[PDB]
């Protein structure tokens, strides 16, 4: 997965 | 309000070499992937090269286009981003950006570079009026759209104004209006707005992840008449 960070 | 703000671009011959850089600001740029995003002389937007975090012992990819010649790097402690690029092509001209957040919510400006197979389609163009429903549509070459694209929205207006609308398939960045949705409907990622505005007139890109890199769609031109 890629920068699923909110 | 967050900026992200390029520089370093200019007018190069082929072979030579040149480094660009992005400052960040308004939100912990430490704590998220950073990535440089190309606009071509046709338009399009396509995927340069991403970094990971320091946790990620600062990980780096790159599109195919750009492998041994450019390298991104960053120093969290100017919350700045950068990208080498070696043996210049005419093919890497264009409008580099730097982007990232939830994946690309953010983009600075631009700085302009003049160097002198999965495929992602979209509807070329679309026309509505203002407070009609309009769903824009974002396919893959691959098969059909799943969560695991994390499907983004991005925003093109005049001057090159690049807004992230939409991340992970259907998370709606912060400050974007409520009238903007995204979905998967029938095997393609897609982007409602229901009620549209004139100021809605403007160009929008999906990208979709593939394990370990973007590809971004070509566009679609959305008209907005009356
Ligand atoms: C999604 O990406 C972020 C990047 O910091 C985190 O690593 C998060 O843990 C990721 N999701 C999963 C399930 O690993």
């Amino acid at each position: 997965a890629p920068d699923t960070r909110p | 309000q967050v900026q992200l703000q390029e520089s370093g671009g200019g007018l190069v011959q082929p072979g030579g070499s040149m480094k660009l850089s992005c400052v960040a600001s308004g939100f912990t740029f430490s704590n998220y992937w950073m990535n440089w995003v190309r606009q071509s002389p046709e338009k399009g937007l396509e995927w340069v090269a991403e970094i990971r975090l320091k946790s990620n012992n600062y990980a780096t990819h790159y599109a195919e286009s750009v492998k041994g010649r450019f390298t991104i790097s960053r120093d969290d402690s100017k919350s700045s981003v950068y990208l080498q690029m070696n043996n210049l092509r005419a093919e890497d001209t264009g409008i580099y950006y730097c982007t990232g957040v939830g994946q690309f919510a953010y983009w600075g400006q631009g700085t302009t570079v003049t160097v002198s197979d999965i495929v992602v389609t979209q509807e070329s163009a679309l026309t509505t009026s203002p407070g009609e429903t309009v769903t824009l549509t974002c396919r893959s070459s691959t098969g059909a759209v799943t969560t695991s694209n994390y499907a983004n929205w991005v925003q093109e207006k005049p001057d090159h104004l690049f807004t992230g609308l939409i991340g992970g398939t259907n998370n709606r960045a912060p400050g974007v209006p409520a009238r903007f949705s995204g979905s998967l409907i029938g095997d393609k990622a897609a982007l409602t707005i229901t009620g549209a505005q004139t100021e809605d007139e403007a160009i929008y890109f999906c990208a979709l992840w593939y394990s370990n890199h973007w590809v971004f769609g070509g566009g679609t031109k959305l008209t907005v008449l009356g």
